[PDB]
C-alpha cells in the first residue's frame, strides 16, 4: 500500500524549508519521505530514492526554487515520478511547493507550470493550509496526530551531535593554593615607639596598626632600622597567635575575635603582594579601590615569557596583559588573581581616559578567547615565581608565605563536541551588532581621540 | 581537585505538551502555547514610520534567512510560527507631523525636550485609546532618530541647533519642587519657569518616561528605533549603513515578533519541568535621585510560577537605601505589605498558598527584614531568601580548546553557597553566549532551609523565561534580569501611585 508523501528538494538550499514543512506534516499523522530525515551520507543513495518514488509513494511532492529547478537529481526525481504517475493514471501524483518569490511561471520546468503550485511565497502558514485541504480533497491516508513523534525524529536528526556528552573535562581556574603560612601572627605591643602618624605602609614587610600593637607575622626586629624607638623593645611583650588554630577556627581568647584575625591575615597577604609586585618592577594602574600590575614594554625578551606574548600592539595604541591579586580563605586558603589589560600610547606612559581604556579592553578581549587567557595568565603567574612550583611572599626575614603557580583544577563529569574556531569568529563579528544598542555614549572618547 | 556537578538543560513546553530546549525551535515546529485571534497593531509616530512599519510587517509575513542557521534559526515568518494572523492593513494610526516634533526638539534644556515630546506622544496614544471605537491590542511607537538622539540623560544639543534656550538650570530646579510655596500671582515669565521645574519632575530618557506616563493607562506599548526596521535607509557619511543588521535580521524579527505576541495577550512558551506550588519573587531596589532625602529608594517585587507572565507590586518609597554599607533593606511594615499583597495575589490565582516562596535579591537579608517576612508567611508554606550576585568571579579555563566551560556546571562550595555558570558554551547552538570567558553567578542560601541543588535547577530554569527577546538564555534568572529596567522605570515619574500588576506594562 502506497502511503508515503516524497518531497524533493535541493541539498545546502530549500534544506530549512523541507525541515519545516516535513516536520509539520509528520507531527499531524502524514507517512514523509525526504532526504534529510532518512539517507546517511555516504551510501548509494539513488536506487533507495527510485524505490521509494515507484513503490511507497503516494503524493509526490517538489520544492519549485531557483536551485530546485536545474539540480540534476531533483530533475531526476521528477521524471522518475513523471514515470509513476503516467502509471497510476493519477493526474494529482505531483504537487508542486512554490517557494521562490523570483521564480516566474514560466522558469518552472514545463511538465510543472500545467500543475496548479501552493504558493508558499507570501506565507509558509497559508502554503500549509492550503497544501492540507488538498490532502484531505484528495483521501491521503494518515494517522491520528502524535506531535511527539516530530520532536522525537528532530531530536534524533538535527541534534545527535548537539547534545553534552559524558567526558571528563579539567579546567584550569584562578585560585592559586597557599601551601603554607608562618607558625606565628603576632602583635608587637609597640605603643609610644610607633607615632601615631607613621604610615605602615613604607615598611620593608607587611604590617597592619591594631589598638596600640602592631599585627604582623614578622618579628620586632625587622623593623628597627625604620622605628628606632623600637630597639628598646621586649619579644615577650608580643602577643602571638598560632596561624593554624586561626585557620581551623579553634581560636577564641578575649584579646581578638577568630575572623577578626582572618581579616588581618587577608590584609596581610594583601600587602605582601603589593610588596611582591613592586620587587618584580612591574608598573602599577590604578582602578577603582585596588591596582592592577602590568608588564612594561621591552621588560621581557621580546614581549614574550615561555613563547606567549604579553605586549602586543593594537592600531596606534599598544595592550598590556595585567593582574590584580585579593586574598581568600573561606573556600581554601588561597591567592584569587584576576585578568585585566591596560593600554598604553608608546609602550611605557599610560592612557588617562579610562574610556578609551575601556573601550579599548572591550575591542583587545573580543578576540581573546579561553586559551588566550589561560595561557596568558599561566605566564604572567609563571613569570612571578621563584622556583618551579611555588612563588615567595616575604612576609619577614625569616617568615614568608607560599603560593603554588599552577591554579587549583577543577574538573566535570560532561563536555562538548569542540567545533571549529570559525564560530568563535563570526560570533565576534556579530557582538558589535548587539552591543551597538548600550555603547551609544562612549562614541564620542573616540573623536575626543582623533 | 574539586568536582563540578553538571545541571540538565531545562526544558520548555510548547504547544500540544512537547517540549524542547531551544525557544525558537519550539515555536517553529509546534508553535505558542495558546492561541490569539490576532494583532490589532497601532502605530503613533511619522509617516515615514507609518511607512517603514508597514514595510517590516510585510517582511517578517515572509520568511528571512540567516547566514549561519545553528546559532541563529531562521524565522518561518509570524503566521508559520505563531498561528495568529499581523496583518499591516487596518492600523490605527495616529501622525506626529515633523513640524510638532520640530517645535519641541530645539530646546536646550534636555528634561524640558523629552517631557514636551513624550507628553505630544503620550497625548496622542491615550486620546487614541479613550475616543476611539477600535480598541488596540498593542501600540507601537516609531520614534525618529533625532529623538532617540537629542533625548537622553547623557545626550546635549550642540550649540548650533539651540533655537529655544533653558529657563532654570539643573541645581534651581533641584530647588523648587521642594520649596513650591510660589505663593504668588505670577507673571507668565515665572509660570513658564514653574512648568519646566515640573518638567524636571521627570527622567530624560524617552523610552522610560514614556512607559512611566503610560503605566497608569494599561496600555501595552513597543518602542522602536526607525532604523532597527529599516536600518538599510539610514546611512551615514561613507554609504554604508550606520547599523548593519544584515546578519541579524532573522534573530531581530525573532525578537519583534515574539515582544508583540506576548504584548497582544499571548503566552509563547513555559517551563516544562514544574514544580507545583513554587512562587518565586524578585526583591528590585532602585534609587530615586529626585528625592530630599538621598537614602531614598523604590523596592518592587516580581512574582513568576512557571512562564514570564509575572506580577509587579511596587513597595511605599522611604529610607532604605544604606550609604555606609551599599545595601537596601525595608522596614518590618512595609516587607510585610509587599509580601502579604504577593501572597494574596498568588492565593487569588490558584486558589491555595503556594508550598514553596523564593526571594531573589541582590543584597542579604537582615534579621528584622526576615522576621517580618516570616511574620505574613502561612504555617505550610516554606520561605527561602537567595541572593545572586555576579561580584563574586571564579574564572574556569578549560585546558584544551578555545571553547569556554558548558553552561550548566556548578561548583558547591557548601549547603548553601554555590557557583553556577548560566552563561558559556551551549551544545545545541554549537556556540557560546558569552564573548571572553563567562562569569559565573554566585548563589547564596542566606535564610531557610533549602537543597541547593534544587534552587540551582530552579534558578537555570527561570533563565528561560525572557519574553523580551527571543535568546536562548540569558545571563541571570527573570526574577532579577530586569530589575534594572523596572526600577528605572517606576523611579521614571514621582506620579506613580497605583501602578499595574501586569507585567507586560513594564518592558
Amino acid at each position: 500500500m502506497r502511503n508515503k508523501i516524497f518531497i524533493s528538494h535541493a541539498t545546502p538550499e530549500d534544506d530549512d524549508f523541507t525541515r519545516w514543512l516535513s516536520l509539520k506534516l509528520i507531527g499531524l499523522g502524514y507517512e514523509v519521505w525526504c532526504d534529510i530525515l532518512f539517507l546517511d551520507k555516504g551510501v548509494d543513495f539513488w536506487s533507495t530514492i527510485e524505490k521509494e518514488i515507484r513503490e511507497n509513494t503516494c503524493k509526490f511532492l517538489i520544492v519549485s526554487s531557483t536551485a530546485g529547478n536545474k539540480r540534476e537529481g531533483v530533475l531526476k526525481e521528477l521524471a522518475v515520478a513523471t514515470k509513476v504517475k503516467k502509471h497510476l493514471q493519477d493526474d494529482m501524483f505531483i504537487i508542486p511547493l512554490a517557494i521562490d518569490e523570483n521564480l516566474s511561471y514560466d522558469d518552472i520546468n514545463i511538465e510543472i507550470v500545467r500543475l496548479n503550485a501552493i504558493d508558499f511565497k507570501k506565507s509558509w502558514a497559508k502554503g500549509l493550509q492550503d497544501l492540507l485541504d488538498a490532502f484531505e480533497k484528495q483521501n491521503v491516508p494518515k494517522k491520528p496526530p502524535d506531535h511527539s513523534k516530530s520532536n522525537l525524529l528532530y531530536q534524533q536528526i538535527f541534534l545527535h551531535d548537539k547534545q553534552a556528552i559524558e567526558k571528563e573535562e579539567t579546567y584550569d581556574s584562578n585560585w592559586f593554593p597557599i601551601i603554607s603560612f608562618p607558625n606565628e601572627l603576632r602583635f608587637h605591643r609597640y605603643d609610644w615607639r610607633l607615632p601615631k602618624q607613621f604610615d605602615v605602609r613604607t615598611l620593608a614587610f607587611p604590617a597592619i596598626r591594631y589598638k596600640e600593637y602592631l599585627c604582623t607575622f614578622a618579628w620586632e626586629y625587622d623593623f628597627i632600622h625604620q622605628l628606632p624607638k623600637t630597639e628598646t623593645y621586649n619579644g615577650q611583650e608580643s602577643i602571638r597567635i598560632s596561624t593554624s588554630d586561626i585557620l581551623s577556627g579553634r581560636y577564641d581568647t578575649d584579646f581578638i575575635r577568630n575572623y577578626e584575625c582572618q581579616r588581618l591575615i587577608v590584609q596581610l597577604i594583601n600587602k605582601a603582594f603589593e610588596l611582591r609586585m613592586k620587587d618584580k618592577n612591574v608598573r602599577e594602574y590604578q582602578m577603582s579601590k585596588t591596582f592592577a600590575y602590568w608588564i612594561e614594554k621591552g621588560k621581557l625578551e621580546k614581549d614574550k615569557f615561555e613563547k606567549i606574548k604579553l605586549v602586543g600592539k593594537q592600531k596606534n595604541k599598544y595592550w598590556h596583559f595585567g593582574i590584580s591579586a585579593a586574598g581568600k580563605l573561606y573556600p581554601s586558603p588561597v591567592l584569587m588573581v584576576s585578568s585585566h589589560i591596560i593600554f598604553t600610547m608608546d609602550g611605557i606612559n599610560l592612557i588617562k581616559s579610562k574610556s578609551i581604556q575601556h573601550s579599548s579592553r572591550r575591542k583587545q578581549g573580543k578576540n581573546w578567547w579561553n586559551d588566550k587567557w589561560r595561557e596568558k595568565l599561566l605566564a604572567f603567574i609563571r613569570f612571578l615565581s621563584d622556583d618551579q612550583n611555588a612563588i615567595y611572599l616575604n612576609v619577614g626575614s625569616e617568615e614568608k608565605i607560599l603560593i603554588s603557580n599552577k591554579p587549583l583544577k577543577f574538573f566535570g563529569k560532561m563536555s562538548y563536541v569542540t567545533p571549529s574556531e570559525v564560530t568563535l569568529e563570526e560570533e565576534s563579528v556579530l557582538a558589535d551588532i548587539n552591543n551597538f544598542e548600550e555603547d551609544t555614549e562612549d562614541l564620542d572618547e573616540l573623536e575626543d581621540i582623533e | 581537585m574539586k568536582e563540578l556537578i553538571y545541571i540538565e538543560e531545562p526544558s520548555i513546553l510548547f504547544a500540544h505538551g512537547q517540549k524542547c530546549t531551544d525557544p525558537r525551535d519550539g515555536l517553529a515546529l509546534f508553535g505558542p502555547l495558546n492561541q490569539i485571534y490576532g494583532i490589532k497593531s497601532g502605530v503613533v509616530g511619522t509617516q515615514k514610520g507609518l511607512q517603514i512599519f508597514k514595510s517590516y510587517l510585510d517582511k517578517i509575513q515572509k520568511p528571512i534567512y540567516n547566514h549561519n542557521n545553528i546559532t541563529r534559526p531562521m524565522f518561518p515568518g509570524f503566521e508559520a510560527v505563531f498561528g495568529c494572523k499581523w496583518e499591516s492593513q487596518n492600523i490605527v494610526f495616529k501622525e506626529i507631523t515633523d513640524e510638532e516634533i520640530r517645535r519641541y526638539l530645539f530646546n536646550a534644556s534636555t528634561h524640558k525636550r523629552t517631557y514636551d515630546l513624550v507628553t505630544l506622544f503620550n497625548d496622542k496614544i491615550i486620546t487614541a485609546n479613550k475616543n476611539d471605537e477600535e480598541r488596540v491590542d498593542v501600540w507601537f511607537v516609531i520614534v525618529p532618530e533625532e529623538i532617540y538622539k537629542y533625548c537622553r540623560p547623557n545626550s546635549v544639543l550642540p550649540n548650533e541647533l539651540v533655537q529655544t534656550k533653558s529657563l532654570i538650570s539643573k541645581s534651581k530646579a533641584k530647588s523648587f519642587r521642594y520649596t513650591p510655596t510660589l505663593f504668588e500671582e505670577f507673571n507668565k515669565k515665572l509660570k513658564e519657569v514653574e512648568k519646566e521645574a515640573k518638567t524636571y519632575n521627570y527622567d530624560a530618557q524617552f523610552h522610560d518616561q514614556l512607559k512611566a506616563r503610560l503605566l497608569e493607562h494599561t496600555i501595552p506599548t513597543q518602542i522602536l528605533r526607525e532604523s532597527t526596521l529599516a536600518w538599510r535607509d539610514f546611512k551615514n557619511t561613507f554609504g554604508a549603513p550606520i547599523r548593519d543588521f544584515s546578519k541579524i535580521e532573522g534573530h531581530l524579527a525573532w525578537t519583534i515578533s515574539t515582544a508583540a505576541y506576548y504584548k497582544a495577550g499571548g503566552k509563547p512558551w513555559k517551563l516544562g519541568d514544574i514544580r507545583p506550588g513554587v512562587c518565586y519573587l524578585g526583591l528590585v531596589y532602585k534609587k530615586i535621585e529626585k528625592s530630599k532625602n538621598p537614602q531614598n529608594a523604590c523596592c518592587a517585587a516580581q512574582m513568576f510560577l512557571d512562564n514570564g507572565d509575572g506580577t509587579v507590586f511596587k513597595g511605599e518609597v522611604g529610607p532604605w537605601y544604606n550609604p555606609e554599607k551599599g545595601e537596601y533593606h525595608l522596614k518590618p511594615k512595609e516587607a510585610k505589605a509587599l509580601l502579604t499583597q504577593a501572597l494574596e495575589s498568588y492565593k487569588e490565582q490558584n486558589k491555595s498558598y503556594p508550598k514553596e516562596v523564593f526571594i531573589h535579591a541582590r543584597t542579604r537579608f537582615n534579621d528584622e527584614e526576615w522576621n517580618a517576612f516570616n511574620e505574613v508567611t502561612p504555617k505550610n508554606t516554606n520561605l527561602v531568601g537567595v541572593t545572586i550576585t555576579k561580584s563574586k568571579p571564579l574564572k574556569l579555563y578549560k585546558t584544551e580548546g578555545a571553547f569556554p566551560i558548558m553552561r550548566g556546571n556548578a561548583y558547591i562550595v557548601d549547603e548553601k553557597k554555590a557557583f553556577l555558570w548560566t552563561l558559556g558554551f551551549v551544545p545545541k547552538l554549537q556556540s557560546t553566549l558569552s564573548m571572553e570567558v563567562p562569569n559565573p553567578i554566585f548563589i547564596e542560601i542566606n535564610k531557610g532551609e533549602a537543597e541547593i541543588q534544587q534552587v540551582l535547577k530552579d534558578i537555570l530554569a527561570l533563565t528561560k523565561l525572557n519574553y523580551n527577546a527571543c535568546i536562548y538564555a540569558d545571563g541571570e534568572p527573570v526574577t532579577l534580569r530586569f530589575a534594572n529596567k523596572i526600577g528605572e522605570i517606576l523611579t521614571a515619574s514621582t506620579e506613580i501611585k497605583t501602578p499595574p500588576l501586569a507585567f507586560k506594562y513594564y518592558i
